[PDB]
């Protein structure tokens, strides 16, 4: 080759390198972060950043009266001059005492103890994770860190000799750090958790910290946030001293008649991540923040005092961070503190940083957030970050209250303020400002989230779960009212939103339906509690292993499995399967049978049947472990234990075909000579009742404590039946023209010796208990002398799933075409006192999808682990569900 | 001063609330017509289930 | 019978430690419940040790409250060694 042409392809790897690095370089640096998820709590009843948002579009002026249960002398405490205050109304969390101890594992003692900052800051962080699509429970163990802006507003007092009742706990239930350290230690993250002391600047300060911490790698994802108490008024007596406060406590932002500034509490919390995570991961981007700046001032008159250079600096700093134009954005949410001392000097800075050079039809639209709930404090960046995400979301930036005319300190002839809502090329920027009385000025700056189907399951289960039964029924509720509000939502997608992104707490139930008709008064029925057809409830269980069972014959009728045939895919390869096995050992397709092909044998004769359902059991097991319920081990019973001889990979599909098929075709000549009956005693009773027939009939097998089938001849079973009827004993003689598991069977014994002939069997996978024997089988010892046994001996269901349960199994799945164990197996399981659940895949007339999904959501509210990703899809669009309907109690100390 | 008392108005915070239910009868007098609070709280009644 | 009431006293003891002062958390401690996820600490642990003790008359190591996380294996120590 041409040396030109060979340093060519070195310079091509040359500068694909120099790319990659300078890329590496801007994402290390200017790295845009995802505003995944947030929540807060803000006075006004707001709960919800829905709640905040419609409470400040609506104008509402959230400022009321002193709380009267927090031991306040709020009668005496008031003076329009020593040590009183001449302000009688602020922003408040009047249920800032009410927390959900149980849910989060604190005790009373410790909640009581423990300072309200950290109790709101962890509901807030559970629900900001919550809306975020995550479950907080799958986010243990995760590099996520925690970054809250806190700060010591006194509680415990522990400069007073701190109260006997919060004695130990004073120190871990108030440290300022303990407040980030709590979110980590409850959630299980492993990122670091820092609390920033900042007054009236921690909460974007953290945000800050937050971004700085994903754009170096040490985190995945992280909680930027603030929280705001007042256990005691001390902050309106101290701040009344000097007129500071406004006199009738309006933060009259900007306005010509600001005279003060009132205080307010709040707790405010975002959950985020680096925008190409959020890209790779799917989750639903809210916005964007580009850039963070922070500084000091210094040189101010005064330690707490504004200074414009400063914010200025600050701001063009954010700026500058985020490689925008001052002109790129087109609304700031100002600080607006209310006072007269620094409303002109911020909005001095914000007119010399941002309105400079922008076009004469484009004014900065500048709003605060104070004017609607007060001054927030720690938590006043990071409300009014959620203030303008959904400003950008809803498109419409809201009116700053109080605002009569605009403030004549300042020279706005570029800036113009929200006096009234004001509707919305390129993409929507908003700055953001939490400049502090400690000097430390902070800036961000937010964008517009950049713009981001599968068919839709039938009879998707809609999953519901709480840790008390009152709070799931306030979880059905919750989800039932968002519901009713909102244009005809996708089921399939709140299926998956609630499957996936929602935490399995104890106390669970499931609404499997295939109409849009039902679902609602579904979910009113389980408000209420009252019960519903298509509606299922239960207490999952902690732990417990899995069995499958695998009956003998009764769990037939026509029809079965052909609407799965055509609905489910996995179910048609796996009967295929089982018929490619079938098809050299017999004289027709299993599929015609099933489907009732024309001139295909029905289910009457012996040889068809079994096979058939051979199939059928093995094909819906298979099933149950491709949606992700592996067994811990298998039973069967008669026939059906060539099923599970399949299933624990004894025996290959070839090898358990030919002796199922073998053993049924030499079967066929005992028809007619003798029949079953299933009659309800004691094993003892049944025993000593077929005593006068002797060798005539036998114990077939022993189902339960009260439920044993006897076979034998035909007379002698009408003699018993006769017997029975005379004694009261209810006997049912089961549809069958053969006497198996009686000596007759000795009649073909050597045939059927030569049913299992040439098989090769293995060592099991999964346990399998041996129903002759009574306790666990090695897989290689399944020879013919044993399944001449199995057809022989009288079955011994009951010993060994008592057996079975002693070692510690409690889940027992029927992979059937319908139940017809589950009786004795309940009757087993409530004899000795165990908490067994039992539960079927198909019933009878019922064989289609939504039974599937029907036992599926059966089996998962009884705790059983299930692949819902399967069942549902890998990712449909995303759905806002309702947060966790918490269960609260006030938690308060008293002198 | 072991016998004095007073009433007051506790501010509280704005609970959660529930779903109307069923049918809910209100009554109002026809001097008012269809004004303000009758047609509001009708429509609220309404929109709450 | 005994396991009963061992389990009773259990409870109780728990609950009133769980509790600052003065029901609806005396059923909060089933039997199945670890202890740890009801949120004890090194503090409320020494004082179940103590109270359990000082119940039974038995000297019990500091940590019986995390060995056996649940209060029916709480239960199943107390009754090996009694
Ligand atoms: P228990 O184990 O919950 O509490 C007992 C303890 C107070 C000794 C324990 O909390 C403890 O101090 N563990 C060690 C903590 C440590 O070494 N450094 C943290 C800063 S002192």
């Amino acid at each position: 080759v041409t040396d030109s042409e060979k340093v060519a392809e070195y310079l091509r790897r040359a500068t694909l390198d120099l790319r990659a690095a300078r890329q590496r370089i801007r994402e290390l640096e200017s790295e845009p972060i995802a505003i995944i998820g947030m929540a807060c709590r803000l006075p006004g009843g707001v709960d919800s950043p829905e709640g905040l948002w419609e409470l400040v579009d609506s104008g509402t002026d959230a400022i009321a009266g002193f709380p009267l249960d927090r031991g306040w002398d709020v009668e005496g405490m008031y003076d329009p001059a020593p040590g009183k205050t001449y302000v009688k109304e602020a922003g408040f969390l009047y249920d800032a005492g009410e927390f959900d101890a149980g849910f989060f594992g604190i005790s009373p003692r410790e909640a009581v103890s423990m300072d309200p900052q950290q109790r709101l800051m962890l509901e807030a962080s559970w629900e900001a994770f919550e809306r975020a699509g995550l479950d907080p429970a799958r986010q243990r163990g995760t590099a996520t860190g925690v970054f809250v802006g806190a700060t010591a507003t006194g509680y415990v007092s522990p400069a007073a000799e701190v109260p006997e009742g919060a004695e130990g706990f004073a120190i871990t239930g108030n440290m300022t750090a303990v407040t980030s350290g709590r979110i980590s230690y409850t959630l299980g993250l492993q990122g670091p958790a820092v609390t920033i002391d900042t007054a009236c600047s921690s909460s974007l300060v953290a945000l800050h910290l937050a971004c700085q911490s994903l754009r170096q790698g040490e985190c995945t994802t992280a909680l930027a946030g603030g929280v705001t108490v007042m256990p005691t008024p001390t902050a309106f007596t101290e701040f009344s001293r000097q007129r500071g406060l406004a006199p009738d406590g309006r933060c009259k932002s900007f306005a010509a008649a600001a005279d003060g500034t009132n205080w307010a509490e709040g707790v405010a919390v975002l959950v985020v991540e680096r925008l190409s995570d959020a890209r790779r991961n799917g989750h639903r981007v809210l916005a964007v923040v580009r850039g963070t700046a922070i500084n000091q001032d210094g040189a101010s008159n005064g330690l707490s005092a504004p200074n414009d250079l400063a914010q200025e600096r600050v701001i063009r700093s954010a700026l500058d961070n985020a490689g925008l134009t001052a002109s790129d954005v087109d609304a700031v949410e100002a600080h607006g503190t209310g006072t007269t001392l620094g409303d002109p000097i911020e909005a001095q800075a914000l007119l010399a940083a941002y309105g400079h050079e922008r076009p004469a039809h484009r004014p900065l639209r500048v709003g605060s957030l104070k004017s609607n709930i007060g001054h927030a404090g720690p938590a006043a960046g990071v409300a009014g970050v959620i203030k303008m995400v959904m400003a950008m979301r809803h498109g419409v930036l809201p009116r700053s209250l109080h605002i009569d005319e605009p403030t004549p300190q300042v020279d706005w002839s570029a800036v113009t303020l929200l006096t009234e809502p004001v509707d919305w090329d390129r993409p929507r920027r908003a700055g953001v400002s939490a400049f502090g009385i400690s000097g430390t000025n902070a800036h961000v700056i937010l964008e517009q989230a950049p713009t981001q189907p599968a068919p839709p399951v039938p009879a998707a289960p809609w999953l519901l779960s709480a840790k008390t039964p009152a709070a799931l029924r306030a979880q059905a509720r919750r989800l039932h009212t968002h519901l009713a509000r909102h244009p005809h939502p996708d089921p399939t997608d709140i299926a998956h939103a609630l499957a996936t992104t929602r935490t399995p707490h104890e106390h669970r139930a499931a609404l499997v339906t295939d109409d849009h008709g039902t679902r609602g008064p579904a979910l009113a029925a389980l408000a209420e509690g009252a019960p519903d057809a298509c509606l299922i409830s239960g207490t999952a269980l902690s732990k417990g292993r899995t069995v499958f069972v695998f009956p003998g014959q009764g769990s037939q009728w026509t029809g079965m499995g052909r609407e799965l045939l055509h609905t489910s895919p996995e179910f048609a390869a796996y009967i295929a399967e089982c018929e490619t096995a079938l098809n050299d050992f017999v004289d027709w397709s299993l599929t015609d049978v099933l489907r009732g092909t024309e001139g295909a044998p029905g289910y009457d004769r012996v040889d068809v049947v079994q096979p058939a359902l051979f199939a059928v059991m093995v094909s819906l097991a298979r099933l149950w472990q491709h949606h992700g319920i592996h067994p811990d081990a298998v039973i069967g019973h008669s026939q059906g234990e060539i099923a599970a001889a399949h299933i624990a990979g004894a025996l290959s599909l070839q090898d358990a075909a030919r002796i199922v098929a073998l053993r049924s075709q030499a079967l066929l000549p005992l028809a007619g000579l003798g029949g079953m009956t299933s009659l309800a005693l004691p094993h003892d009773q049944a025993l000593q009742l077929i005593q006068p027939w002797g060798q005539d009939l036998s114990i077939a097998s022993v189902n339960g404590p009260h439920s044993t089938v006897v076979s034998g001849t035909t007379h002698a079973l009408d003699e018993l039946h006769t017997t029975c009827d005379t004694q009261g004993v209810r006997a049912r003689r089961i549809p069958v023209d053969y006497a198996s598991h009686s000596a007759q069977v000795e009649s073909i014994r050597d045939t059927v010796l030569q049913a299992a002939t040439g098989i090769n069997p293995q060592p099991t996978t999964i346990p399998l208990y041996s129903t002759v024997t009574g306790q666990p089988i090695d897989g290689t010892q399944l020879d013919a002398d044993y399944w001449y046994t199995n057809l022989r001996h009288t079955v011994r269901f009951e010993e060994t799933t008592r057996a079975l349960l002693g070692s510690g199994h409690r889940h027992f799945i029927e992979t059937t075409a319908h139940p017809v164990l589950a009786l004795a197996l309940e009757e087993t399981i409530e004899a000795t006192g165990s908490d067994a659940r039992v539960t079927g895949t198909l019933r009878r007339d019922h064989g289609d999808l939504t039974q599937l999904h029907t036992a599926l959501a059966t089996a998962w509210t009884h705790g059983i682990d299930v692949d819902w990703t399967a069942v549902l899809g890998d990712r449909r669009t995303p759905f806002e569900l309702p947060t966790y309907a918490f269960q609260r109690q006030r938690y308060w100390l008293e002198p | 001063d072991d016998l004095r008392y007073k009433v007051t108005w506790k501010p509280t915070a704005v609970a959660d609330g529930a779903s109307a239910t069923g049918t809910w009868l209100v009554v109002v007098p026809e001097s008012l017509a269809g004004g303000g609070w009758p047609v509001v709280v009708a429509r609220a009644v309404d929109q709450a289930g | 019978e005994r396991d009963r009431a061992l389990l009773e006293v259990v409870r109780g003891n728990a609950a009133s430690v769980m509790s600052h002062g003065a029901t609806a958390t005396l059923e909060a401690v089933e039997p199945t419940r670890a202890f740890r996820d009801l949120g004890f600490d090194s503090l409320m642990a020494v004082e179940l040790r103590n109270r359990i003790g000082a119940a039974t008359g038995l000297r019990l190591a500091p940590t019986l409250v995390f060995d056996h996380p649940t209060p029916e294996a709480v239960v199943r120590h107390l009754r090996a060694e009694l």
